[PDB]
RNA sequence: CGCGACCUCAGAUCAGACGUGGCGACCCGCUGAAUUUAAGCAUAUUAGUCAGCGGAGGAAAAGAAACUAACCAGGAUUCCCUCAGUAACGGCGAGUGAACAGGGAAGAGCCCAGCGCCGAAUCCCCGCCCCGCGGCGGGGCGCGGGAAAUGUGGCGUACGGAAGACCCACUCCCCGGCGCCGGGGGGCCCAAGUCCUUCUGAUCGAGGCCCAGCCCGUGGACGGUGUGAGGCCGGUAGCGGCCCCCGGCGCGCCGGGCCCGGGUCUUCCCGGAGUCGGGUUGCUUGGGAAUGCAGCCCAAAGCGGGUGGUAAACUCCAUCUAAGGCUAAAUACCGGCACGAGACCGAUAGUCAACAAGUACCGUAAGGGAAAGUUGAAAAGAACUUUGAAGAGAGAGUUCAAGAGGGCGUGAAACCGUUAAGAGGUAAACGGGUGGGGUCCGCGCAGUCCGCCCGGAGGAUUCAACCCGGCGGCGCGGUCCGGCCGUGCCGGCGGGGCGGAUCUCCCGCUCCCGUCGGCGGGGGACCGCCCCCCGGCCGGCGACCGGCCGCCGCCGGGCGCAUU
RNA sequence: ACGGACCAAGGAGUCUAACACGUGCGCGAGUCGGGGGCUACGAAAGCCGCCGUGGCGCAAUGAAGGUGAAGGCCGGCGGCGCGCCGCCGGCCGAGGUGGGAUCCCGAGGCCUUCCAGUCCGCCGAGGGCGCACCACCGGCCCGUCUCGCCCGCCGCGCCGG
RNA sequence: UGGAAUGCGAGUGCCUAGUGGGCCACUUUUGGUAAGCAGAACUGGCGCUGCGGGAUGAACCGAACGCCGGGUUAAGGCGCC
RNA sequence: GCCGUCGCUGGCAGUCGGCAGAGCGAGAAAGAGAGUGGCGCGGACGCUACGCCGCGACGAGUAGGAGGGCCGCUGCGGUGAGCCUUGAAGCCUAGGGCGCGGGCCCGGGUGGAGCCGCCGCAGGUGCAGAUCUUGGUGGUAGUAGCAAAUAUUCAAACGAGAACUUUGAAGGCCGAAGUGGAGAAGGGUUCCAUGUGAACAGCAGUUGAACAUGGGUCAGUCGGUCCUGAGAGAUGGGCGAGCGCCGUUCCGAAGGGACGGGCGAUGGCCUCCGUUGCCCUCAGCCGAUCGAAAGGGAGUCGGGUUCAGAUCCCCGAAUCCG
RNA sequence: CGACUCUUAGCGGUGGAUCACUCGGCUCGUGCGUCGAUGAAGAACGCAGCUAGCUGCGAGAAUUAAUGUGAAUUGCAGGACACAUUGAUCAUCGACACUUCGAACGCACUUGCGGCCCCGGGUUCCUCCCGGGGCUACGCCUGUCUGAGCGUCGCU
């Protein structure tokens, strides 16, 4: 149950702040689990999907064991295109089909100094909860 | 809106002019331009007795006669047959009313919530508000009351020291503090007999708030329990009683059906 | 004549400032109807309301008595409850209509002119130096300028005030800079299943996940995601975490300002004028021989003046102190910024406006003012072949479905085409009664099921009767033991809580002499009720039970092995 | 005689206030916290009691000043002359008549082999206490009228009863 | 000997809607030449009411009405319709 | 016979069982009374008492009243371990039924995501009408009609297609108060080129002022611009609660200019002249301002040139103002 | 026969009811409670590579700077020697900027006429021309300067 006077639970209102969200926000939202060695790696649950990872879609009808590299976050349709994860048209010409970042899990991160960083950031504010209820 | 429906010049035409006496938008080049306005009849127009903030919404209800509820729903709460009739599964509940030890008032995690219901076998009856839960049909749902689900069990506890917090994410569950019962959540939907556990603290208390018969109430200023008007409700015994049966006169159990005229002649 | 002061008045693109317009839900000041009611209508009502004009602020206005009262008196303003639909007004008709007291919300009090004393002790601006400098100020220095004796500043204002004398008591209070230590806004983050089967176009669906109970839960709000999700993602929870900025509260240094009070006596001083008040006129009010306001005329007093709800004279009383000024809070808020919710409506509804809506469009203008939501999970939005000038078609293909094909979810009625059946010269339709024919249904077509009994064929987790054990019911066990227990009755050196408009050794203040009486605060006793302790009767355990004993029933296991 | 060519969807006794009566519930000569205060659902609910101010009810009547809701018997004395009035002490005490649901008593009576006489019940002429309610007759309180004789005193009155 | 017959259970109180245009007939009856005219009394109707008969018809005659079977009737009928 | 209403304010708690004993309907009060002396283990249903059962009578109805609805609609509290992608709502149906009825159930089809029963609560809760509102569709009806102003015809071309387009040729009309050539007001891109032939152009179109894609307006001299006209309109002033209004020379210190002269200051082609500050001198205009693309108002003509512009561009020849 | 007509049903149309959805309303509550000559509200015209409307912005014109964020935006193209302490994008927003009218301000309201000061280019010291920049509205307060009067006077 939420207590929070200033946090909105009404139906219309959290649907206009779904499909209105600025580009920043749907970053955030458009989130996806790390793989179990992933998350026992670096102690994460999930980060927000990033070109260049490598996924496995594990919802849908291109659901697998396939790992494909994220070639488009596309954020205003709040989906991303995966290699492999196409099909054809009727003139033959191969299209990227969408999946949403929630169906997926990442297999291998694309690292740079500032997802080393929000890694890190992550990885602190879990153990500070940890030894919280410990 | 007190405006709905009166924000156009709309004026009749008058008769004459073969058409109705309803009052009629001015002006034209649009298609709002000669229809129909103001009356409840019309599309836009007003509606008929339109709706006031100054309804009177709320009620006063005699404390005599709330505290009268209170003691109704807590009779009615110790008795399986009703509690059974509201649908709870009590079935091996040990005892009604259920009274456990103080110490659960100091619970803090979900986790010795959810146990103690177990050993005290009031999680059938959280396994029956899972299985309740659902999605609610009408408009409800565009209008933040989507899932629907039953009542579960009542715990009422004297004193909070994480108790609340311990069982408030166990749905079905409501917690009351028993210095501040209240109808409505021990009657719900107006039927009394909802499942309620009790902290033994809680439980001498209701003495004290209510009073005996022979001593008033101590936490109300003024305050005694409501009356009788029948002290033996037992109808069949009182019937069967050797006073009053030897009062009566013997039943008459033979039934005279028509009799079926024959002509003598 | 000239020169110079002052006064009154001019011009400056003079130096530096300030006002204008908007919005207007709420607020203040004006002005101000008529629909309407009176079953007509003129007073009245509508209504001090709509419309009109001016002026604001985050609130405004009001506000520290020229008050209420008549009490044993209260004590600024505003608001809530009540007073009260009352006193009163009213073609005394229709209708209208307050206040005081009482209970609350909030609570805060002050300042001039005047009368006086102080050498104008006062203020503005320019120039230079130090400090600060996006709220333009602090200090220092100018034989710098001006304002101001036609009156600035300090003391002081009705609760009285001042000066002097005598007693008593005093060192912290503020201004401008500088430094150090402990709510608000923003940003980032923080639990747990995409486990095994399986349904599906896809699923968040169903089933399962050892004892025990998949896992988390201070998080089972909500949204998203190809259904329907606590655990997939965002979130949610948490006196959770980290990072920025703003503020508030504290402590020290520097340079300034103040040189500060109480009581008792002595002597002095003390107030707002074309205003009050009166006449008259008009409006206004519940205000009635006139409540408030305004115009004109008259026009004050100083033990006076005003009020004292019936005009006036006389006379006592009570109560204030007008004609100058400031003041937070409690109150209001259909505009604005930012939020939360709902027993509301759900695209002819709900705002006119769910959408390129105050839009398109109409009017010279003031103004008037709509219609209009939905493919799909995903555009995968139909390549290619073929007829045609093309629109359109036929195939093919996508999709779970185009029997979803770009104004595409579903897809009603009216109305229309076609196919099928029936029928047809008193328009058609209609009620009742049959008859014929259809469409489909009986998922019909040798026709029910059940108890007991007789007989023939078989087969056994085989019957009764006894034995062991468990459980249950009942018992007037004619009167067994133990319990709880009486919204029962009696006896108590019983250990206590509540109440009393029942009575009465300790103390605080205070009148009088250290005495002695009163107000207030406290024991104690007493009375009623209740709770807990112990003894005696009766008494329940059918809203309230255990052990033994007896009877009965049931179940499990033995034995009975077959005319059952 | 008027409206109605046809189909869909919309479309008209509502809400606030006041009053009256009926019904249901609570408490009951009381009752009501509504305003205020205290302590996710919840703007809820709970509480106040030296928060019951206050409303309504518990008293009416008169324009008002005002007044404001049973008596009798016994004994004693004073005055008038057995009866009356005034003042003193003791006893009883909220009226009566008719009707009146119900209740109470009970003349007599409710069978079995025949008599006596019991316990529990049961019916019943007649007789009683009489609810509510109605009719009638008395009484009491306030306004007003007529008649009339007394009683009180800090105020001896154009006094008060 | 509840003091004529016959029949029938009565009394009482609150609240209350619609109505407040009527019209027709036997008999009586006013005005009028009269009127399917205007205006009264009494009772009954229609209005509010179907049904059998008067061919047809607000009021005439018979009779009043739940959904049925059988029987019998009223007023009216029985050449054919 | 059946249904309902009313009446009997009728009957049933007695289902009192092997701790047993079955009855109380019958013309005519009150006990199936209690006592004291003289083998089998068995026996239907019932009773949501708001239930169940019996007997008798009755049944018209506008206006109007009342009752009961397990009639129907939307939402809220409870409950149904309710239903549902193995298919919700909705819709359709010569399918099977139930109910006096309001209505409801089930079958089949379509549909694609939610819905319902029961106890209570609440209401913007039930349509045939209102010359009802809004939207849709009929018959009329392939009907009225596409008749004002004399008129067309031949050949060819493009083209799928020609009565209507283009070219040529005939026959006609307007008949210089034109059906010609140019403007003002108004329009606003309609202008010009190319393309289209969906919609529109009340037949058609190969065409258009439609649609689409791109272009096109050149000035000292032609207008505006300036003047004043009838008039409008600030300031001073007056009036006015006030937004403001009256008024335009009227209650006004209404000139910011000048030949010249005298005092200075600055500069430069520094010789002496400009500019500049002050003083002297001189000074009616007497009403800010707006007001005409037809009035007043200097000065441009010839030729050529484009798809569309030209007294504007280019060539030539001029001219007014400063 | 067969048309035509009527009824019912299948299928097909016309139509857009119903049902389910809702980034919209409506109502209540809370906090704050802020416009302008430093030029507001409002209006006009512009601004995108392809852009009509809406939206946003103002010749620095679908935005500059800064801060946070951390790899996009996206209908197509493109990538400035755009791309990770050489920072895409979005968000915030304190710096800078902000055309014309409008209280609207030189006078008028036609893109009409000026005046003063300074600067640059023609020219060549002034002039003259062109361009740029700054000023030039009403009322009103304090002060300043320059004045006026047969106003009151003083000395001459
Ligand atoms: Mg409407
Ligand atoms: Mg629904
Ligand atoms: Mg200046
Ligand atoms: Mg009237
Ligand atoms: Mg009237
Ligand atoms: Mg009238
Ligand atoms: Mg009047
Ligand atoms: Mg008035
Ligand atoms: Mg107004
Ligand atoms: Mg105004
Ligand atoms: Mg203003
Ligand atoms: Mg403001
Ligand atoms: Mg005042
Ligand atoms: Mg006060
Ligand atoms: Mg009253
Ligand atoms: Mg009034
Ligand atoms: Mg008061
Ligand atoms: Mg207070
Ligand atoms: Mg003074
Ligand atoms: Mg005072
Ligand atoms: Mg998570
Ligand atoms: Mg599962
Ligand atoms: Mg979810
Ligand atoms: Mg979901
Ligand atoms: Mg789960
Ligand atoms: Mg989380
Ligand atoms: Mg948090
Ligand atoms: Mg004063
Ligand atoms: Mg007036
Ligand atoms: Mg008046
Ligand atoms: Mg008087
Ligand atoms: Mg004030
Ligand atoms: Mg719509
Ligand atoms: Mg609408
Ligand atoms: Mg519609
Ligand atoms: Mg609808
Ligand atoms: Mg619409
Ligand atoms: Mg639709
Ligand atoms: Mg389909
Ligand atoms: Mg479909
Ligand atoms: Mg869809
Ligand atoms: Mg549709
Ligand atoms: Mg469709
Ligand atoms: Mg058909
Ligand atoms: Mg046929
Ligand atoms: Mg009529
Ligand atoms: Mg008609
Ligand atoms: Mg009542
Ligand atoms: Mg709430
Ligand atoms: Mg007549
Ligand atoms: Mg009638
Ligand atoms: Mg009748
Ligand atoms: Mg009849
Ligand atoms: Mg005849
Ligand atoms: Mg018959
Ligand atoms: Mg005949
Ligand atoms: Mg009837
Ligand atoms: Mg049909
Ligand atoms: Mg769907
Ligand atoms: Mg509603
Ligand atoms: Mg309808
Ligand atoms: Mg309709
Ligand atoms: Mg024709
Ligand atoms: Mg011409
Ligand atoms: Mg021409
Ligand atoms: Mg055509
Ligand atoms: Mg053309
Ligand atoms: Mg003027
Ligand atoms: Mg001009
Ligand atoms: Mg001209
Ligand atoms: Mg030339
Ligand atoms: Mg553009
Ligand atoms: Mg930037
Ligand atoms: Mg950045
Ligand atoms: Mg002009």
């Amino acid at each position: 149950m939420k207590f929070n006077p200033f946090v909105t639970s009404d139906r219309s209102k959290n649907r206009k702040r779904h499909f209105n969200a600025p580009s920043h926000i749907r970053r955030k939202i458009m989130s996806s689990p790390l793989s179990k060695e992933l998350r026992q790696k670096y102690n994460v649950r999930s980060m927000p999907i990033r070109k260049d990872d490598e996924v496995q879609v594990v919802r849908g009808h291109y659901k697998g064991q396939q790992i494909g590299k994220v070639v488009q976050v596309y954020r205003k349709k709040y989906v991303i295109y995966i290699e492999r994860v196409q099909r054809e048209k009727a003139n033959g010409t191969t299209v990227h089909v969408g999946i949403h970042p929630s169906k997926v899990v990442i297999t291998r991160l694309k690292l740079d100094k500032d997802r080393k960083k929000i890694l890190e950031r992550k990885a602190k504010s879990r153990q500070v909860g940890k030894e919280k209820g410990k | 809106s007190e405006l709905a429906g009166h924000q156009t010049s709309a004026e009749s035409w008058g008769t004459g002019r073969a058409v109705a006496r309803i009052p009629r938008v001015r002006g034209g080049g649009t298609h709002r331009s000669g229809q129909g306005a103001f009356g409840n009849m019309c599309r836009g127009g007003r509606m008929f007795a339109p709706t006031k903030t100054w309804r009177r919404w709320h009620r006063r209800v005699n404390t005599t006669q709330k505290r009268y509820a209170i003691c109704s729903a807590l009779a009615a709460s110790a008795l399986p047959a009703l509690v059974m009739s509201k649908g709870h599964r009590i079935e091996e509940v040990p005892e009604l009313p259920l009274v456990v030890e103080d110490k659960v008032e100091g619970y803090k995690k979900t986790k010795e919530a959810v146990l103690l219901l177990k050993k005290l076998k009031a999680w059938n009856d959280i396994k029956k508000v899972y299985a309740s839960q659902r999605m609610r049909a009408g408009k409800g749902k565009m209008r933040n009351r989507r899932r629907i689900q039953r009542r579960g069990p009542c715990v009422i506890y004297n004193e909070d020291n994480g108790i609340v917090k311990a069982f408030r994410n166990i749905p079905g569950i409501t917690l009351l503090n028993v210095t501040k019962l209240n109808i409505l959540k021990l009657a719900p939907g107006g039927h009394v007999g909802r499942f309620c556990i009790w902290t033994e603290s809680a439980f001498r208390k209701l003495d004290d708030l209510y009073g005996t018969w022979r001593k008033a109430a101590s936490l109300k200023s003024n305050y005694n329990l409501p009356m009788h008007k029948m002290l033996n409700t037992d109808l069949s015994r009182i019937l069967k009683s050797p006073e009053i049966q030897r009062a009566l006169r013997a039943p008459r159990k033979k039934i005279h059906r028509r009799v079926l005229k024959k002509n003598p002649l």
